């Protein structure tokens, strides 16, 4: 298997475990919507929405918080967001993926159903 | 000029990648040379290292990472003025160096074990924390004989070595470098040392 | 209260279930009732990952393995001593935690360990009595149980 | 300097039987105590160290107890491949010293010794002598007694004995004495003949033959 | 795993110079976690200690006071091995010599060489005498029979006797040497073997005395 499947089930781990204020908002759920797609378009798929996101919502003055512990976790959560949108990039290997329309879901569970993905696929991955 | 042994880089899996490499002929790393490095991904901004002389003909750069992930791929370029020198990649998971434990602590609450704490040198957001497994080195003061290295393979930092594997009346020093079995790295430095003279 | 036992059976304790945005979404019937103390089901009517309602579960997080088996030692060196054990499920999902102590010892000492590496102790004394125990928990790459299996059946080591 | 002493010098014990060996230090060294084995031929061997830890490979009747400086090596269920000599020393401070050692002899049941005994060869008698051997195999215990008979005339102070150590399988003996006479002593005389006195044997049994056959 | 080999045995002048190497494999002789030692063996002074050589950050030596005025223990990093010198040697010096392994915090021999015996004496080398041993004509006691090697006459010890180039070690019986009253020793080497295969089964000592390079192959034939 890989060791970039692990960093990436770490990292949602932490991710549904906390969540913040901006965590409410919509996206694109793209496993809704899979018509039978390939595991690697499900993952480059994957790293456009959530870089979207992060994209959209780093200097997003409504996402700040007003104490520092706030602050904190909505740069804690853009920083997590960035290592899935690399890791899942370059484990998908594909350029571009088309995210063709679907309808939405919150991100809170975007990333649910994401991690039972991604902890499903190193259940078959086991040597 | 021109690029004797290749630049081989390692990296600490969290902020400091550092790479090295030797020269043709004696070099002033700081005037001469420049080495590019980005991010291979959509996302990401180029940087520059001024190497530093470590020898005759020997430089060494300091390459800065905000954050490092598995599947990071960078792109150097060793420049000598406009003239390109010597081309690369490096996967800083696969070249992977860890930072040396410390905060190593001898606790004689047990009378019979001595216990050894150290601090896991990582934060927790860190992708290392769950992996890394220490060696503790043990030396006598009196016999320089007595020179063990206890491997430690279970997750916590800590050691209990029986109490009558140590003698009385003679100080020993420890000290404990780690690695991460997951990552296929190499050994971290040696933490500085700590002693005792237990009785 | 449902909870599944080294992907074998589940046991639920106080209906008819379907796995929800999936396929086979036909809602079935309790084929070996408890008493109606509640229900159980076979490994075939068990698939994790899925959105599992009767209430609305997820499987992965409510897994409780067997405890561990065929416990041995070895040293290792000349100092080591390392433990070995069995499991009954997928050894690439378990995180497992080791547990020992003295004849000598007030209380258990207690060390973690992961699936790719094996629980050894680096200094051992020799005139001392050692005992050591196992449990296992699937746990958090298969998913996120927080119950632990049964202690193993302790092992012995040492004299005095 | 810590001097290490070990008792006893030698002992005889059956197959299975529970055999101990002591050793006491000069001061006190905790639990720095080492046992060694050293079967016969070969160089020692770490059976214990740390005063109770058994080396790998060393079978589990191997036991170590002890510390300050009164220490003890345990054999239980002794077995024929157990005959060597053990040996102690202190690990605590160079120079290492070793104890006296002791000799673990095993004791079994009486037997019987196959007697031997072999002509001169051709070509030893060109160099003009001629050492004729009689072979005692396999029996217990050590104690025998050969005599020669060089035409039923018993020779003294003409041949000599070479005993083996005790085997490590059978726990059984076995000797050889050596008469060598020049080549016209030998030649003049025609049957020779080897008696032996086993507590094995109900009557000492004599092996002969006679010179030409 | 670790294998220690030593030199030959030999002999040595009285007041000359012993010198013995052991070379090492499966270890380095500058492992700063192991020590390098000398011992050596005889009934006049039971199993002694001579001393040691290891590296940490740099060579130790640490030696015995019985031999301290007259030992060197030396590393060699090139072969990988580490040799032992006693210089004015007495006959008290003649005994076997081991390098050993032993663990530097717990002071113990993980690992023995097999051992040298030197000889201190004004005499002078000779080689053995391999005479073959007739198996049948007053032995072949029941099924078995008994055939061996007369190695006579040689100096100094020892002398390694092997059968079918070490093939054949069931039943095999080499005796201890005897020192013969001209100073000379000589030993025996027996081995009890099925009768049926006396024609057959072909038979050969291989008497090897390196102290004199000699290595001799007598074949025992049934007379
Ligand atoms: C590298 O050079 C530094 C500054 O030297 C300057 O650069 C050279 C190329 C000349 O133009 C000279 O006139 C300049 O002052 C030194 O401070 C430094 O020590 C040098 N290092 C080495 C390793 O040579
Ligand atoms: C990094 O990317 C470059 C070009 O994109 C490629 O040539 C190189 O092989 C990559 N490195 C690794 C370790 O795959
Ligand atoms: C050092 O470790 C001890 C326990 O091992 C801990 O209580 C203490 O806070 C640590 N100190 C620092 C500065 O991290
Ligand atoms: C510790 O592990 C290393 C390999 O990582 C091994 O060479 C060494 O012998 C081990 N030490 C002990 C005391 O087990
Ligand atoms: C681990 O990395 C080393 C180089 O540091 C390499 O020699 C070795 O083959 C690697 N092992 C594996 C299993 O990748
Ligand atoms: C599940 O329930 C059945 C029947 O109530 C019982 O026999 C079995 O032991 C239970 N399983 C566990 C793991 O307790």
């Amino acid at each position: 298997c890989d060791i970039t499947l692990q960093e990436i089930i770490k990292t949602l781990n932490s991710l549904t475990e906390q969540k913040t204020l901006c965590t409410e908002l919509t996206v694109t759920d793209i496993f809704a919507a899979s018509k039978n797609t390939t595991e690697k378009e499900t993952f480059c798929r994957a790293a456009t929405v959530l870089r979207q996101f992060y994209s959209h919502h780093e200097k997003d003055t409504r996402c700040l918080g007003a104490t520092a512990q706030q602050f904190h976790r909505h740069k804690q959560l853009i920083r997590f967001l960035k290592r899935l949108d690399r890791n899942l990039w370059g484990l998908a290997g594909l350029n571009s993926c088309p995210v063709k329309e679907a309808n939405q879901s919150t991100l809170e569970n975007f990333l649910e159903r994401l991690r039972v993905i991604m902890q499903s696929k190193w259940f078959k991955c086991g040597a | 000029f021109k690029v004797l042994q290749e630049p081989t880089c390692v990296s600490d899996y969290m902020s400091i990648s550092t790479c090295e490499w030797k020269m043709n002929g004696p070099t002033n790393c700081s005037t001469e040379l420049r080495l590019l490095y980005q991010l291979v991904f959509l996302l990401s901004e180029a940087h520059t290292c001024i190497p530093e002389n470590n020898g005759g003909a020997g430089c060494v750069c300091h390459l800065l990472m905000d954050d490092v992930v598995s599947a990071d791929n960078y792109t150097l370029d060793l420049w000598a003025g406009q003239q390109l020198l010597w081309k690369g990649s490096f996967k800083p998971s696969e070249h992977v160096k860890p930072r040396a434990p410390g905060n190593l602590t001898v606790h004689t609450n047990v009378s019979d074990t001595l216990l050894l704490t150290w601090s896991n040198p990582y934060p927790p957001d860190n992708y290392l924390y769950n992996h890394l497994t220490y060696a503790v080195n043990i030396w006598s003061e009196n016999d320089p004989a007595d020179f063990r290295i206890y491997n430690v393979t279970y997750l916590e930092p800590s050691l209990r070595i029986a109490a009558s594997t140590l003698k009385s009346g003679i100080s020993y020093r420890a000290r404990v470098r780690a690695w991460a079995q997951c990552y296929n790295t190499t050994w971290s430095e040696w933490s500085p040392s700590t002693k005792w003279h237990n009785s | 209260q449902c909870f599944v036992f080294n992907v074998e059976y589940m046991n639920c304790t106080w209906l008819h279930y379907w796995y929800k945005n999936s396929d086979n979404d036909k809602v079935q019937k309790c084929s070996h009732y408890l008493f109606t103390s509640g229900c159980q089901l076979q490994k075939k009517e068990i698939h994790l990952y899925q959105t599992f309602v009767v209430q609305m579960l997820k499987l992965q997080n409510l897994v409780i393995p067997w405890a561990p088996e065929n416990l041995t030692l070895h040293k290792l060196s000349e100092s080591q001593l390392e433990l070995n054990w069995n499991n009954r499920f997928l050894n690439h999902c378990l995180e497992h935690l080791v547990q020992y102590r003295t004849d000598w010892d007030h209380s258990w000492t207690e060390q973690s360990v992961d699936y790719r590496h094996k629980f050894s102790l680096p200094s051992v004394d020799g005139q001392k009595r050692y005992t050591f125990r196992v449990r296992s928990r699937f746990n958090p790459l298969c998913g996120s149980a927080q119950h632990w299996s049964e202690w193993s059946h302790p092992i012995h080591w040492g004299s005095n | 300097d810590i001097q290490v002493t070990q008792s006893p010098s030698s002992l005889s014990a059956s197959v299975g039987d529970r055999v101990t060996i002591t050793c006491r230090a000069s001061q006190g060294i905790s639990t720095w105590l080492a046992w060694y084995q050293q079967r016969p031929g070969k160089a020692p061997k770490l059976l214990i160290y740390a005063a109770s830890s058994l080396e790998t490979g060393v079978p589990s009747r191997f036991s170590g107890s002890g510390s300050g400086t009164d220490f003890t090596l345990t054999i239980s269920s002794l077995q024929p491949e157990d005959f060597a000599t053990y040996y102690c020393q202190q690990s605590y401070s160079t120079p290492w010293t070793f104890g006296q050692g002791t000799k673990v002899e095993i004791k079994r049941t009486v037997a019987a010794p196959s007697v031997f005994i072999f002509p001169p060869s051709d070509s030893q008698l060109k160099s003009g002598t001629a050492s004729v051997v009689c072979l005692l195999n396999n029996f217990y215990p050590r104690e025998a007694k050969v005599q020669w008979k060089v035409d039923n005339a018993l020779q003294s102070g003409n041949s000599q004995e070479s005993v083996t150590e005790q085997d490590s399988k059978d726990s059984t003996y076995s000797l050889s004495s050596t008469l060598t006479l020049s080549k016209a002593d030998y030649e003049k005389h025609k049957v020779y003949a080897c008696e032996v006195t086993h507590q094995g044997l109900s009557s000492p049994v004599t092996k002969s033959f006679n010179r030409g056959e | 795993q670790v294998q220690l080999q030593q030199s030959g045995p030999g002999l040595v002048k009285p007041s000359q110079t012993l010198s013995l190497t052991c070379a090492i494999s499966g270890d380095s002789v500058s492992s700063n976690i192991a020590t390098w030692n000398w011992i050596r063996q005889s009934p006049s002074r039971g199993l002694e200690w001579l001393g040691r050589t290891y590296y940490r950050s740099k060579w130790y030596n640490d030696y015995a006071v019985s031999v301290r005025s007259r030992i060197s223990i030396s590393p060699d990093t090139s072969k990988n091995q580490f040799s032992l010198q006693l210089n004015s040697v007495t006959p008290e010096d003649t005994a076997i010599y081991y390098c050993a392994r032993f663990s530097g915090w717990l002071g113990t021999g993980d690992c023995w060489g097999q051992g040298t015996l030197v000889t201190v004496s004004s005499a002078s080398t000779k080689g053995p005498s391999v005479f073959p041993l007739a198996p049948s004509s007053k032995s072949t006691s029941g099924g078995t029979a008994a055939l061996g090697c007369l190695v006579k006459d040689y100096f100094p010890e020892p002398v390694t006797v092997s059968w079918n180039s070490g093939a054949l070690t069931s039943g095999v019986h080499t005796f201890p040497a005897v020192l013969q009253s001209s100073g000379l020793y000589s030993l025996s080497s027996v081995v009890t073997v099925p009768s049926s295969s006396l024609g057959t089964q072909t038979y050969i000592c291989n008497v090897n005395h390196k102290p004199s390079n000699t290595k001799v192959d007598k074949k025992v034939c049934s007379r």
